[PDB]
């Protein structure tokens, strides 16, 4: 029933009575539900050290994994490009799929094309799907560039994309001049941020692979920044604010934040702002190039270098205090551009705010998890917050990463509880933090499954997780954070010690039982 | 006005190459009451042309994510690389009530991540490791699935075999399911190719047990994933009619509620599209007669309460009337409510296969119009039982394409569109209010007397927002 | 510095043999070098090693549950003059794709940190008999700029020379991958350093150089040797020496011309090694 | 019914000229057999339609973006006896794969209703130089039964038929492959009969035929035909006839036992083949010993 003036919404709907002696009879009747007791006695038997270990020792099952695959990568790096359209030739399932992810993140249209490969494509590839696809897709969506990537099935039966594209053009499917940049992005090796890479290697190479003799290195008084797989819009900005503060030439390579973040004003608009070819076709010409997520741009690094011939810095994701000063002396030693006094001054009022707040943050166990560039990012600044990161876990990270992460830790006091794990997923995290209760948890909205299983334990071994992170669909507006520089170092350290305050007000509102330290002041 | 819609077709479908339009206009049509045979008028269940950006998924969301994901005791394994199972994880409100990680598994994302070694040498021997793993560490699963991704099909994996192995070894039911992506044409081929594995692998367990005391009121609701409560709100006024549910496919549905479901005197259908498959299946092997019914909108649940009631005794006619009554007041005070705040209003939808003509009710019993619906992946079977449902010419589009969606939108220019994830944030930029259609944007139930309630309150929390009358900047 | 070859011919014309030598002869002036073994026969380090047979990468990933399981250590093997030995080895017979295996190896190295920046160079040994899009994988995938072609004056090495240069061409309009020459196994046919210094010319390229046939190399193999370490002052040992040194100053890098069945027949016909055909009696009997 | 067979061997070792004078021997006996040709180094209808080169269904599908183009007569040419051949076409040198070029033609001819019980014989021609999975889809597929290896009694040879025995192996399993036996065609080897029977015994198959080197092979070859045609009379041509004749009748159809590399070695050094290696000189400078 509903009473018209408080309509109920599924919850508390559910809660009436008649619905509670509903659901009982369905389950006593016809579910064969194992017995209450017996699913207690599971359930804490999977928050033990015992399980702990046969958790650990999974060769073949992998639960609630923190990665996603590599076009997904391909499709946000395509994204950020003038009047470019994502295209992944193969199945269309994985680009319903993609979009979606995407739209929940950002709350904004993704758009991104299919050549809807199917059975009979399996056994003798996809090249009419290329052909037909490039063709009804420039009619169609009008986009200035149609970036290539793949699904797994395409790489799985071998079609050649260099070859597809070319007979495309050579039977007039589409202009001969009309850009096609194109990369192989293989579900099964690496990660999303892994098909980021390699997009933009391939969208790189395509505008400059052939005219290298035309360039000159340094003519056009830049610096190049290439931000990696950025899901955070106040990340690209924050870094083109900067680096305009300080009279520094730059262009940044994949651009999507004018695309990610259009108006509401009565229209809709498929394309908005990104790179323009010509400032890639001039990338060369720049005084270097500098990587913001290092870790992931492998493929970038060897191209730029080899190719470019750009002495690519070797700078950390600039995150927190020392790698955020890193960042703008190199800038100012590559540009000849000094650092400008109002950044100085940003640096001095992060430094104040650390000051302010060190006594509620000192001493605070993290699990976390993420990128390999954020994820080390993350634990470099909590080791400057006087924080412990007791649990960090990348499932998509490696050994070499491992060993820098390790090296940063070693560094710091701080850092002696640490344990780096690669290779793991959220399965394992849940029980490192039941097994090694930390006080809170930064990770992406899948942890929050976790808070809920360790509230079921007991609201005393309940680890609360404070929201960072790719992705985020349970609360709105966050991907306009930012997370790099001073600014995100600002808005990390503020929302790190709101998360732990607003967790000590609630274990303290208990009225005449521990509300005696429920202090208007702290 | 039909010439006005007949011409706004042909204008939209001048962009497309040759090829393109000429197979895209097969699947926009103006609808006519009349016709009682689809394909005189559009055409369905076809390939997607490449590049025009479909907006369907594949046959792994239809068989995962949508049949077999919400199963609760059972652990569902996406079989092969990353990327399909975290994209679909969670990202349908098939509730359920249980111990997730230990009696029930439906929002977890369990996968055997291929690596390039599992694709060079193939991944049985990985998945019969995988299958020890999970017996392990979820003792508890009381059946497990393999749903497999495009790569399985491609490289010969044998999980067939995998599957009989293990599941006499450990006398454990495992169901391998070939929904390979690059099957079919979109996610129906998925329900089909899910409905068959029931019957193959789960279904028939019970054949030849007799413990189960059954009555002559017993039902099973074929065909709903209980969006939002969607289920719970239905099987409550079947029961207070008097009937018994047996279960529920596959919304908050248990491995032995399936197994029980051959013990019925009627299956319910809902969703005809994703389950017609196995009702047919069910009536041929048990004599189970199946009939369609739908619980949007008092009129149509009240229709399909008494024609659900006439197919049993007197004793049940008579509950239904008395809950018939029960409800009378509460959705009229809904209506007095909301209909004079929607009266009017024209809506354009835009879903799967059942919705697009299952809602038209409920808008009307608020006083609105459904000017425009399409499916993305209906047969024309489907068409069939919708030309009748909408007006002498309104707009139908099978397998839309975005830009078709839009064009369509700008000129008919409705005051409320119900669609995807995908399209919601397209149109409100438009300034038209959006209510997502599948995951009822977070809210519901929307079936039955209680969910109707929601669904006025939503309807009209949308469509009469303050923030429409904002989208342009007084300096302008 | 680091350069990137990889040598691509038939298999049973001493290909692996002369890598092997090559390499040492690399190593015995003073470079660093890593050998990485690329046919699923897996024989491309035993002369490096001194040994029967070197466990691949294939092989131990398939016992594995990841390949990350794997250590670098087990993998990678130092033998004669310093220089790194690996095998990629294939999966097993019947079932998967050699070529996805290759790359499964080379991406494995790369993670582990095999490629040292110590390095001067790294010899990929690639078998070239069909010339697939798998066993063309490193060409694709840019895990050698520089191409090498081992060949004798016989059919079908020629020829496998050809689908090389074919192979190179598929990919020269997108990426950095050039034939930097051919290197003629000799089978002391009569005009044979003649006919493959002619194959180069029409190919656009050169016989870098002409390895003749010595037992001294049969005797450094029984030993499980190459000649450089077996017999330093051996005339075959200055041959390899030569290859190295002209390897090491070689600038001539470009897209080949593959030539036609026809053209390479005519070739053939040119020195020898096939005859013109009467097409008078194609089809006759008694 | 229909008898799907399938020849491996090496490339080099005249696999083909044997695979084509076996099928002339059946078509004179009276079989109807159709020879798919499914290697790229090897042309195996060569010497039945008396051509330089027969057109590859790859080859004539590049001249219409896709098969569902091309015509039966256009592919499959009869020949000598009334055989028909087919040649599949290697794959594109650096982007295709042997194992659909191959999945190509078996769908062409099966659809063209030329894979129909009117048929005797079906016999793959297929390369193995590598036995992957691109290579073994005659047998994936189920569509090649009874294989017979054509080797040699040298070291390659031998080995590339151990390694066919292991994909052999690998589906027999899941299938009704098995291996009806070795050919060895002859080099002229001392003991190389011998030689070759003791890999089959240890193999756990058979011999099924000697094929000696004789000049008048090679005389049908330059007129692009096979013995049993060019001179029926010779003494070469009922050595083809009696391997035709023991295909036929042929029982014996196994699961092989492929052997280790170890004891392929020692075979080939009981034969005085291979040098027996001296392991306290291995690693030893000429200098020190
Ligand atoms: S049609 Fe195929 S079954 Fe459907 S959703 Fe696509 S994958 Fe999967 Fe893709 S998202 Fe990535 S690229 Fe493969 S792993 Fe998966
Ligand atoms: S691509 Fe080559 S190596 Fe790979 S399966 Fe095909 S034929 Fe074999
Ligand atoms: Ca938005
Ligand atoms: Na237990």
């Amino acid at each position: 029933s509903q009473q018209v003036d408080k309509i109920k919404a599924s919850y508390p709907l559910f809660l009436d009575q008649d619905y509670k002696d509903m659901l009982a009879k369905k389950r006593d009747g016809f579910e064969e539900k194992y017995p209450q007791d017996k699913i207690d006695e599971v359930f804490q038997w999977t928050t033990t050290k015992e399980y702990q270990e046969l958790n650990f020792q999974r060769e073949a099952l992998t639960v609630n994994p923190a990665k996603a695959c590599q076009p997904l990568g391909a499709v946000l790096c395509a994204l950020g490009f003038e009047k470019t359209m994502p295209y992944v030739h193969g199945s269309q399932g994985c680009v319903a799929y993609f979009r979606s992810y995407f739209n929940r993140h950002f709350r904004e249209p993704v758009s991104c094309v299919s050549d809807s490969m199917t059975e009979d494509a399996a056994v003798f590839g996809g090249q009419q799907n290329m052909k037909d696809g490039l063709q009804n897709c420039k009619a169609t969506y009008k986009p200035d560039m149609i970036a290539v990537s793949t699904t797994c099935m395409a790489e799985v039966i071998g079609d050649d994309l260099n070859a597809f594209i070319n007979n495309s053009k050579k039977e007039g499917f589409i202009p001969d001049e009309f850009p096609v940049p194109f990369a192989h992005t293989p579900s099964f090796v690496g990660s999303h941020v892994t098909g980021w890479d390699n997009m933009f290697e391939g969208i790189a190479r395509y505008f400059t692979l052939k005219s290298m003799d035309d360039k000159v290195v340094g003519s056009n008084k830049k610096i190049n920044i290439v931000p990696g797989f950025e899901t955070y819009l106040g990340n690209f900005r924050v870094i083109k604010r900067m680096l305009s503060e300080m009279g520094v030439g730059y262009s940044l390579l994949s651009d999507p934040e004018e695309v990610l973040d259009t108006p509401a004003d009565g229209q809709f608009r498929m394309y908005a702002g990104g790179t323009t070819q010509e400032e890639m076709k001039d990338a060369p010409n720049a005084l270097n190039t500098v990587l913001l997520q290092p870790w992931h741009l492998e493929k970038t690094k060897k191209f730029v270098e080899g190719t470019w011939k750009h002495e690519v810095p070797k700078l950390n994701i600039p995150m927190g205090l020392d790698w955020t000063d890193e960042f703008l002396m190199k800038v100012s030693e590559i540009s000849g551009q000094p650092i400008p006094a109002s950044l100085t001054k940003e640096r001095g009022r992060l430094v104040d705010m650390m000051t302010d707040s060190h006594t509620w943050l000192h001493g605070k166990r993290f699990a976390l998890w993420g990128d390999p560039d954020f994820v080390m990012g993350l634990v470099k600044f909590l080791l400057e917050l006087g924080c412990e990161p007791v649990h960090i876990l990348c499932h998509n990270g490696n050994k070499r990463w491992k060993k820098a992460v390790d090296a940063i830790l070693a560094a710091s006091p701080y850092g002696k509880n640490a344990t780096v794990y690669i290779g793991k997923d959220l399965w394992h995290l849940r029980s490192l933090v039941f097994t090694d209760k930390p006080d809170f948890m930064i990770g992406n909205s899948y942890g929050k499954f976790i808070q809920r299983d360790t509230l079921h334990k007991g609201k005393e071994f309940e680890v609360p997780l404070i929201r960072i992170g790719f992705p985020i669909f349970d609360r709105h507006h966050l991907h306009r954070s930012t997370t790099l520089g001073y600014e995100g170092a600002m808005q990390i350290l503020t929302t790190l010690v709101n998360s732990i305050l607003e967790r000590l007000d609630e274990e303290t509102r208990g009225m005449q039982a521990t509300d005696y330290n429920h202090d208007l002041v702290r | 006005s039909r010439e006005e819609v007949e011409s706004l077709i042909q204008e939209v479908l001048e962009v497309y190459p040759e090829k393109a339009r000429k197979d895209r206009n097969k699947h926009l049509a103006v609808n006519d009451p009349a016709v009682t045979q689809s394909k005189k008028c559009i055409i369905s269940n076809k390939k997607s042309q490449p590049g025009l950006m479909t907006i369907r998924g594949c046959a792994y969301a239809g068989s995962k994510g949508v049949v077999w994901g919400p199963i609760k005791d059972m652990i569902h394994i996406s079989h092969g690389p990353v990327g399909c199972g975290q994209y679909s994880r969670a990202g349908r409100r098939n509730y359920y009530i249980g111990t997730t990680g230990v009696n029930a598994f439906v929002t977890m994302n369990f996968t055997s991540d291929f690596q390039e070694k599992d694709i060079v040498f193939g991944g049985d021997k990985k998945l019969a490791k995988l299958i020890d793993e999970v017996e392990t560490l979820f003792p508890l699963n009381k059946g497990i699935s393999v749903q497999s991704e495009c790569p399985i099909g491609l490289i010969g994996d044998d999980i067939e075999s995998v599957s009989k192995v293990k599941g006499a070894e450990l006398s454990k039911t495992i169901v391998p399911v070939r929904c390979e992506g690059f099957r079919g044409v979109s996610q129906s081929l998925g329900h089909h190719i899910a409905n068959d594995a029931v019957r193959d692998w789960v279904l028939g367990k019970r054949d030849e047990d007799t413990t189960f005391a059954s009555t002559p009121y017993d039902v099973a609701i074929i065909g709903d994933y209980n969006i939002g409560g969607d289920a719970w709100s239905s099987r409550i006024l079947l029961e207070e009619m008097g009937l018994r549910c047996v279960a529920q496919w596959s919304g908050d549905g248990s491995i032995s509620e399936i197994e029980l479901t051959p013990k019925v005197k009627l299956n319910l259908v809902h969703c005809y599209r994703s389950m017609n498959y196995i009702s047919r299946h069910m009536e041929e092997k048990y004599g189970i007669p199946w009939m369609e019914y739908n619980f949007f909108g008092p009129t149509k649940t009240i229709e399909s309460l008494r024609a659900i009631a006439a197919k049993f005794d007197e004793s049940i006619q008579k509950k239904c009337e008395e809950v018939i009554a029960k409800y009378k007041p509460e959705w009229e005070a809904v209506v007095a409510k909301y209909r004079p705040r929607l009266e009017g209003k024209r809506v354009m939808l835009y879903i799967g296969g059942l919705r697009p003509r299952h809602v038209i009710g409920a808008y009307e019993d608020l006083g609105m119009e459904v000017v425009g619906t399409g499916y993305e992946f209906a047969h024309n079977d489907d068409y069939d039982r919708t030309m009748k449902e909408m007006g002498d010419s309104t707009l139908l589009y099978d397998d839309v394409t975005g830009y078709e969606f839009e064009e369509f939108v700008k000129r008919i220019k409705p005051d409320l569109i119900g669609s995807g994830i995908k399209e919601k944030f397209i149109f409100q930029k438009m300034g038209i209010p959006f209510r997502e259609m599948h995951s009822w944007d977070y809210s519901g139930p929307y079936h039955g007397f209680d969910g109707f309630a929601i669904f006025a309150r939503d309807m009209d929390m949308t469509l009469n927002n303050p923030c429409w009358k904002k989208l342009q900047a007084p300096w302008e | 510095a680091m350069r990137q070859c990889a040598i691509y011919g038939k298999g049973g014309i001493g290909k692996s043999t002369t890598t092997q030598n090559l390499v040492a002869a690399l190593a015995e002036m003073g470079k660093k070098v890593m050998i990485v073994g690329c046919d699923p026969k897996a024989d491309s380090t035993r002369l490096i090693l001194h040994s029967k047979a070197q466990n691949t990468i294939m092989e131990m990933a398939a016992e594995a549950g990841t390949v990350e399981d794997l250590e670098l250590e087990d993998v990678l093997k130092a033998g004669y003059g310093g220089v790194k030995c690996v095998e990629s080895g294939g999966p097993e017979p019947g079932v998967g794709c050699a070529g996805r295996g290759v790359i499964t190896a080379i991406n494995f190295l790369e993670e582990e940190g095999a490629y040292e920046d110590d390095l001067d160079f790294v010899f990929y040994d690639v078998l070239g008999d069909v010339v697939c899009g798998g066993f063309a994988m490193p060409i694709r995938e840019n895990k050698a700029q520089e191409i090498y072609i081992v060949c004798s004056g016989e059919m079908m090495a020629m020829y496998a020379a050809n689908n090389i240069s074919k192979g190179i061409v598929k990919y020269a309009n997108s990426g950095s991958v050039r034939l930097g020459g051919l290197i003629c196994n000799s089978r002391n046919t009569d005009r044979e350093d003649e006919l493959i210094i002619a194959l180069a010319n029409k190919l656009g390229t050169q016989m870098i150089h002409f390895v003749p046939r010595d037992n001294v190399v049969q005797r450094a193999e029984i030993r499980r040797m190459t000649v450089i370490e077996y017999d330093p002052k051996a005339k075959q040992a200055d041959e390899y020496r030569a290859l190295a040194r002209k390897v090491v100053d070689n600038k001539l890098l470009v897209i080949p011309n593959p030539i036609t069945m026809d053209e390479l027949e005519e070739l053939l016909m040119e020195f020898g090694i096939m005859e013109v055909e009467d097409e008078s009696i194609v089809g006759k009997t008694a």
